[PDB]
């Protein structure tokens, strides 16, 4: 009775057949694969070297010999030239499962992208017929002058780090030096939000309070109230002076550290706020909201330049958003998971980046004005570059727990991470360098000190702590 | 060892026989 | 398909193995075989109805059918079949070789069967004059 | 553990005594001397292959082991050459042998009849 293996596709004299599948086996490859695999090869059942049937009628006679097979030499010959021919199949099928992922790869992509189109052109269609159901009778020029001011002062620095830069050696010895507390009430409790300024810090809290503070010099600098419900964020200005702050009452409120009253409120957004983003000049607010606008305003008189929708025709959750530092384009996130790059000077998508699989609750842009992060509830992070809109690196925790923050550091050098746990990674290495779990709770803020020799981080746990070396 | 498929010689051979001729037993 | 049952003796649309079985057998077959006979056509086994697995063919992954005729493991074979063969002619060279050396070393006369010459001869060189 | 096979004088990966004379064999060649003589190779008694009791029991590069294959074949082939050629050589030296003790027999037998001549002088 002729029989062929299912793995090699020869002929064997010693067919065998696994209890948890239909076909059959030469003896000695299927219990090979069973001791590396314990599976069945072709149904991925569980499988074992007891489960199988011994096919034992007569096996497959040889072969005839070839003329030239009738000599030992001429075997030989052939043998070597058959095994030339098996090995050089094999190679070639590892270059195939190379190929056929790359041009997979590339089809699930436009696949991806040609949804996007469907999803455009789909909600015009539906405010077309909706129509019809229901029918009755300087600004740019100066941008691109300080971006490129801004990208070309870079250059030295990119040419050379600072030389006061701190060692990933000093980084490694990282210890809690600094901790600070009832800066919110015990009733509501948690730092929602944090911005820095050297030892300058403002903080938002569940308790609808504003708060200014120095952590060196241990007290409140100022108190501001007014906000109807709970801060999500703060941005604190380069003057030292003027301080930002967003509430889930759909406003935005704009404050001084001179001042008791509010110095600006800007009414322009529809739903609570999530994230806020400082030009580089210091000139101009960006924010987003559950309202899926983005929208660019001034910060002393609220007038706005422009507000468009991150997803127009739809209602998507933004969770993150953050100026390029050179200011000319920024990146949003949201609960899709889309990364979406928009240009400032026409208005309008430049790049969008499908990525992790949850929402992008943090995106950061390195001063260096190539690498990007994104950090999301999937608790990955990776590494993006501009150049070529593309990925480097991904990391992650096996765990998933979600990442609530990143920072680069101000040279851009190192990575702050927080979540769960605090972590820092040199960005160049893409190694871990330290973590550290001193937070009883959810992180909610990171930020570096001036040439990476401080770290400074927020926690639900009602406490701001400074880590230094 | 080898020319063992003989035996599949002998049974083209008896299928020469089985067709156009006598019967097989009962 | 291309099994042929080992009992009817022609090609199988369903076949089946059993634990005590063999040879193949038609599920068309067996059922009945079980239900007259209850036992193995060719082992006498006993027979129940849940040690019938039926065979199956073309799943993902398995490898095509070399139909060459050229492999390597035919060739290791037949090159197995030729040592086998070197092996079994050199014994029975080598204990024949034994045989024909052995014997020739007991025959080894020539020395002895000489001097039996030479007291032969001298006797008679003797009798030859003593007449 | 090495085990050798009476007909091979090699070693095997399957060792199989003969309880008709106690000999190590490969499983293989003893099947293939049985299923061709019938007897043991080394007493001549009768055997069958039910008679057999069962002895308990990294690759380099394939051209490399191809040039093994090759050396080692032109080694075995020279070994069964060399056996047919001593085994004439055998043959030859016996069949001196057998006319040197013919015609010895044939002196002697000479010999011992003329040596009959003195009594009859």
């Amino acid at each position: 009775m002729s029989f062929v293996c299912g793995i090699s596709g020869e002929l064997t004299e010693d067919p065998v057949v696994s209890q948890v599948s239909g076909h059959i086996f030469d003896r000695r490859l299927i219990v090979k694969f069973i001791a590396e695999n314990g599976t069945d090869p072709i149904s991925h059942g569980e499988l074992s070297e007891d489960q199988l049937v011994s096919l034992k009628s007569g096996g497959t006679g040889s072969a005839p010999r070839n003329v030239s097979g009738t000599s030992i030499p001429s075997l030989l010959k052939m043998l070597q030239d058959e095994w030339d021919t098996v090995m050089l199949n094999s190679f070639s099928l590892r270059q195939q499962l190379q190929i056929a992922r790359q041009e997979l790869s590339h089809s699930l992509y436009q696949h991806d992208a040609a949804c996007r189109v469907i999803s455009r052109l789909s909600k015009e269609l539906t405010a077309a017929r909706e129509a019809l159901s229901t029918l009755k009778p300087a600004i740019l020029a100066k941008l691109e002058e300080k971006s490129k001011s801004l990208t070309a002062e870079r250059k030295q620095r990119g040419k050379n780090l600072p030389e006061g830069l701190a060692k990933t050696e000093e980084l490694a010895e990282l210890k809690q030096t600094a901790s600070h507390t009832g800066i919110h009430s015990t009733g509501t409790p948690g730092i929602t939000a944090l911005d820095i300024k050297g030892n300058l810090s403002l903080t938002g809290g569940i308790d609808k309070t504003v708060v200014l503070y120095d952590y060196e010099k241990e007290q409140v600098m100022q108190t501001f109230k007014g906000h109807n419900k709970k801060i999500n964020a703060v941005v604190l200005h380069p003057d030292n002076i003027t301080a930002i702050s967003a509430s889930a009452d759909s406003h935005i409120r704009v404050w001084s550290a001179t001042d008791s009253s509010s110095k600006a409120i800007i009414d322009v957004h529809q739903a609570p706020v999530t994230d806020i983003s400082l030009n580089a000049s210091g000139d101009y607010i960006l924010s987003a909201s559950d309202d899926s606008y983005w929208a660019f305003s001034d910060i002393r008189s609220g007038k706005s330049l422009c507000k468009v929708s991150v997803e127009p025709g739809s209602q998507i959750a933004v969770h993150s958003i953050e100026f390029h530092p050179d200011g000319l384009i920024f990146g949003t996130g949201a609960a899709d998971a889309v990364v979406k790059i928009w240009d400032l000077k026409n208005q309008t998508v430049a790049a969008a980046f499908p990525g992790h699989t949850a929402a992008v609750r943090s995106i950061a842009f390195s001063e260096n004005g190539y690498y990007l992060a994104t950090g999301s509830e999937d608790g990955e992070v990776k590494l993006w570059d501009l150049r070529k809109l593309k990925n480097l690196k991904t990391f992650a925790n096996e765990e998933k727990q979600p990442i609530n923050s990143l920072s680069f550091d101000m040279t851009g050098t190192f990575l702050g991470i927080g979540g769960q746990k605090v972590q820092v990674l040199h960005v160049k290495s893409w190694s871990e360098v330290v973590s550290l779990s001193d937070h009883s709770g959810p992180v909610t803020g990171v930020r570096f000190g001036e040439n990476a020799r401080s770290l400074v981080t927020c926690s639900l746990d009602k406490s701001l702590r400074v880590f230094s070396f | 060892h080898e020319y063992g498929n003989v035996i599949k010689k002998v049974e083209e051979m008896k299928v020469r026989r089985e067709n156009e001729m006598l019967a097989l037993p009962t």
